[PDB]
RNA sequence: GCGGCCCGCCGUAA
RNA sequence: CGCGAAGAACCUUACCUGGUCUUGACAUCCACGGAAGUUUUCAGAGAUGAGAAUGUGCCUUCGGGAACCGUGAGACAGGUGCUGCAUGGCUGUCGUCAGCUCGUGUUGUGAAAUGUUGGGUUAAGUCCCGCAACGAGCGCAACCCUUAUCCUUUGUUGCCAGCGGUCCGGCCGGGAACUCAAAGGAGACUGCCAGUGAUAAACUGGAGGAAGGUGGGGAUGACGUCAAGUCAUCAUGGCCCUUACGACCAGGGCUACACACGUGCUACAAUGGCGCAUACAAAGAGAAGCGACCUCGCGAGAGCAAGCGGACCUCAUAAAGUGCGUCGUAGUCCGGAUUGGAGUCUGCAACUCGACUCCAUGAAGUCGGAAUCGCUAGUAAUCGUGGAUCAGAAUGCCACGGU
């Protein structure tokens, strides 16, 4: 245990919050367990499309959310029967009334979030894991990004000692609090246990 | 100790009976599980048998050991020493 | 150190005197960091020392740290296999520092009431040229002068 | 017409107005011998007009909050030695050399993770 | 930890609050001054008498996210290594690192 | 009429900033005199957590929450004034309190 | 230029 | 080895004794009866059993959900059970040490080498010069927080130089100067001078300046090593229990005691103990809670009760220091452990097993063998204050100032 979290380091310099709102010491609690309901249900929900991003804020009577994906037509459906759907539903979990909103992922290649569980899901399907991350590496580098990284960890089919296995090109610097590094995990679960997996993505150096 | 504005505590359901074999004759010892009651006046000469953890021991109450509890007597961990 | 450590501290004189050498020995008689039971004992055992002695305020102090005053001593110098214990020579401000520490190291261990008694005492004992603080002297001299042999480093 | 200066020590601050007058050390309306403890405080207060203008024509209307006695002390003296500054612009030629115009900047320092002060380390006796 | 504890926590707290009112004037009268002998015997026979797992000191606040009964925290409700990890993702808004 | 006191809170600075440069120009618009936004003292509170599941006491990290206080104090209502608080009041993270 | 100071059970990552 | 545990009387609690249950204390299912209820009697250590009135109410679309209970069967639930040598995630350590590699090109049959070596420098694989090598990557440094100096903006609940009276309290009228408050800027870069140096890179001094040579202190931990630690926070692959290794209740234990180690607190005194009077901080907390003023108490506390969601009120008197008097080297008007009696308070409940108050008693101890560790400046040593966990409860932990 040796690397600082490269998203929590950099909250206050050149990355924002997911949760934006103010309260006193009687209901941070509540809030707390509120968001991470809604959260986690929407999770659940919405697995099947590609969901990057949940960002909670809350007005003075109401909360607000906004999603983040790459296929936006499969949540907002035919017509918005299914947004209000999940508007009914969460407007259940938490007492205020709710809006929702639909953000449009342009690049899914990055947002290593996609990524990370793209490569999980291909796991699943029992394929070798050096093809996916030579072929994750190369959409991403042929996209245009200044650098790459990723690495998987556990039981990779072999009894002996997990391994551990990672490729990098172009530039990565971690010491270096101006940088946009945008960082995500994920986990399989296979027949012989799980499989860890991190993303590192250099969108570019920002002033 | 308490306050001595509060009294001392019974546990009453050991009072329900104290009050009645105290009479009507009934000298049979009698089982308890309430280390944490005081002993009163009304209980003198009385036999009670009180529970250690394991099995209930009984004692024969007299007349200055008014004041103290239950629990007091009846010992719970077993000691004779390193040998 | 490995590295060298350039500059020194400064400290103000006396404030009744205006003399670095109170300043420093007031600083070694300190202990727990408080000062000024210090210098209050300090002031006392000076003007008990200056009364039975006939002198200013200073000429006894510097009489009897001159009576108690390193000139040479040994150090642990060693060259092919075993040690050599050699003499050497001492610049002035280690030879002050010694003295002083010696003068309060001998006023602490004895048993007259008050340490202002004590260390009025064990001074107009130095200014007489006797006292366990001359011993330390003498017998470092002693030593140091039985090694005259190895002194050729 | 009066001057001013400000001075700062580890956590004192001091207010200085100066004027013409002859002798007046009147501190938080107190005399400076009866608020100060007889200790080096008083020498460390008046030795920066001792070597200039030796306290004849000046007046020491002062306040002070915050701290001890000697960073009280300390905040005093570097207020008065700044005030003067604008009275005399050829007195830096000395102050400086004195070593009265520099701000000392010592402070106590945290209490880290594991310490038991800021560097004092808990005993290691393991084998 | 396992069901049955969280079960045990939620009755424990349903009990408490349902009792609530009539303890009040029960402890009042107990420790009232201008009291009587008869009635504050009785209100002390009487309190006893309510069920046990109803005192609000019967009660060991855990984790929401698990229930672990050490490592708390009023201000959020969340174990340390919760409150850790949340905190590193974004979820807690205004926290940060400090240094000073 | 009075004072009238709004204070606001926020755990950011630059959104407090937005929000009383905004608050002072409606009422600046709607006529009447109002004085400077106060700069009030912040505070600031700290944590400590340990960061290993099982062991090893030294590994801590340290967290800290901000709160940034501003006070207004519009003096003399017109009119209008207060209608147009009660339109005029939108933000998102920032606590605003009016006091008669 | 030379004072002294011995040992470490059996197998065992792919 | 003051480690998980930021807090053990019941609960927590996993452990022991005994009393109890079997689609279950917690979910999804299926079929009937059923607002959910609220008061209350008895047997019980209690779980739990018996009971009696209270109750049957919505949309009715006419049967369902709301409403939860009570039944019977079956899929199932439930395991702080074993394996950290099957794993993910998260930490320690070498070590804040300066190293660890790649692409292309050359050398060797090959494992490999070269670059990364050499001269001079630096805290540094930090930089110049040379050289079959020419360029890159992760590291170093910088970008982040705080502290030290000034300038603008704003001026209350914060401030008081000038003005006026004022009970002489910033108390009031006033002021916007100063402290301060929190936003925005300036500032240090070997910048300049002299010398040394391969006419480099740098290194010695000097000036100026609040600060001078990465100003001080943090946060940031490369490739890897130790089959290091954790299946009991959590999640998981394998096994293995299912009238029991699952579940409920009351008492007991985790606090035992011939002994042995680690980490701390208080002392053995005159640089001190006791009595009286006085003087200068910083940083935090507050609604099932901070709790003032008065009145009872020797005391811990009790009654009445203002203010405060807080630059306004409460916590909340800083202590070492400084002046007087005494004790006179004495196991002592040093030291306070143990024990008796009498109380307060929190809590259903202080026996095993809490914290404080009063009176009495007053132990070992006179500086510690062989051995052994912490610290380079506002640092060691010493003196006080706050916070979290929390009904109650720190000599521990995490923070703040004085000398």
């Amino acid at each position: 245990g040796q690397k600082v979290h490269p998203n929590g380091i950099r909250l206050g310099i050149v990355k924002p919050w997911n949760s934006t709102w103010f309260a006193n010491t009687k209901e941070f609690a509540d809030n707390l367990d509120s968001d991470f309901k809604v959260r986690q249900y929407l999770t659940k929900e919405l697995a099947k499309a590609s969901v990057s991003r949940i960002v909670i804020e809350r007005p003075a009577k109401s909360i607000r959310v906004t999603i983040h994906t790459a296929r936006p037509g499969i949540v907002i459906g035919k017509k918005g029967e299914d947004v209000e759907k999940l508007r009914k539903v969460v407007a259940d979990i938490a007492g205020v009334p709710a809006q929702i909103n639909i953000a449009e992922v342009r690049k899914p290649e990055l947002d290593a979030k996609l990524v990370a569980d793209s490569i999980t899901s291909q796991l699943e399907r029992r394929v070798m894991f050096r093809r996916a991350m030579k072929r994750a590496v190369q959409n991403a580098m042929r996209l245009g990004a200044k650098g790459i990284k990723v690495e998987v960890s556990g039981r990779l089919g072999g009894a002996e000692i997990a391994r551990t296995e990672w490729y990098r090109e172009g530039r990565v610097p971690l010491h270096t609090l101006r940088a946009d590094i945008d960082y995500n995990t994920s986990e399989a679960h296979t027949t012989y246990g799980v499989i860890g997996v991190k993303v590192w993505i250099f969108k570019g150096e920002i002033l | 100790p308490r306050s001595l504005k509060k009294g001392p505590f019974i546990d009453l359901h050991l009072l329900k009976k104290v009050e009645k074999a105290v009479e009507s004759g009934d000298k049979k010892p009698l089982r308890t599980w309430s280390r944490r009651s005081t002993i009163f006046p009304n209980m003198i000469g009385l036999t009670i048998a009180v529970h250690n953890g394991r099995q209930h021991v009984p004692v024969f109450v007299t007349d200055e050991m008014v004041g103290h509890k239950l629990g007091e007597f009846a010992p719970t961990r077993t000691y004779r020493g390193h040998a | 150190p490995r590295r060298r450590v350039i500059g020194q501290r400064k400290i103000l004189p006396d404030p009744k005197f205006g003399s670095e050498l109170l300043a420093k020995f007031v600083n070694i008689l300190m202990v727990d960091g408080k000062k000024s039971t210090a210098e209050s004992i300090v002031y006392s055992a000076l003007e008990t020392l200056a009364q039975r002695s006939g002198k200013s305020e200073l000429e006894a102090f510097e009489v009897a740290l001159e009576n108690v005053r390193p000139t040479v001593e040994v150090k642990s110098r060693r060259v092919g296999g075993s040690t050599y214990q050699v003499p050497v020579e001492v610049r002035p401000v280690r030879r002050n520092a010694l003295a002083m520490r010696w003068i309060v190291e001998a006023a602490r261990k004895r048993g007259d009431k008050s340490m202002a008694l004590r260390l009025a005492n064990e001074l107009s004992d130095a200014a007489e040229n006797k006292g366990t603080a001359v011993k330390k002297r003498e017998d470092v001299h002693r030593m140091a002068e039985a090694n005259k042999a190895f002194a050729h480093y | 017409n009066q001057y001013y200066g400000t001075g700062r020590r580890k956590s004192s601050a001091a207010r200085v107005f100066i004027k013409p007058g002859n002798g007046k050390i009147v501190i938080n309306q107190r005399s400076l011998e009866q608020y100060f403890g007889r200790e080096t405080a008083r020498m460390v207060v008046r030795q920066p007009l001792e070597l200039v203008d030796m306290v004849e024509k000046l007046d020491l209307y002062i306040t002070v909050k915050g701290g001890g006695i000697s960073g009280q002390a300390g905040a005093i003296r570097h207020g008065i030695t700044r005030a003067l500054m604008e009275y005399d612009e050829s007195l830096r030629s000395e102050l400086r050399k004195a070593g009265f115009v520099t701000r000392d900047a010592r402070q106590v320092e945290r209490k880290k993770v594991g310490l038991r002060k800021a560097r004092r380390r808990p005993q290691f006796s393991k084998r | 930890a396992k069901q049955s504890m969280k079960a045990r926590e939620v009755k424990r707290v349903a009990l408490a609050d349902k009792y609530f009112a009539k303890r009040a004037e029960l402890k009042a009268i107990i420790s009232d001054v201008n009291a009587s002998d008869e009635d504050r015997w009785n209100a002390v026979l009487k309190l006893q008498t309510l069920p046990r797992d109803s005192s609000p000191s019967r009660q060991r606040n855990r984790c929401r996210q698990t229930g672990r009964p050490h490592g708390f925290l009023r201000k959020f409700g969340l174990s340390r290594i919760k409150v850790r990890e949340a905190a590193m993702r974004g979820e807690i808004p205004g926290l940060k690192k400090a240094s000073w | 009429n009075q004072r009238i006191r709004i204070r606001l809170k926020a755990f950011d600075h630059r959104l407090i900033d937005q929000a009383t440069a905004e608050i002072v120009e409606t009422a600046k618009r709607t006529g009447a005199q109002v004085r400077g936004p106060i700069p009030l003292p912040t505070r600031k509170e700290r944590f400590t957590v340990l960061i290993s599941p099982h062991v090893n006491k030294d590994a801590r990290d340290q967290y800290e929450i901000r709160t940034h206080l501003r006070l207004v104090d519009i003096v003399e209502p017109t009119e209008k004034t207060v209608d147009a608080l009660m339109r005029l009041d939108l933000a998102a993270g920032v606590d605003v309190q009016i006091s008669l």
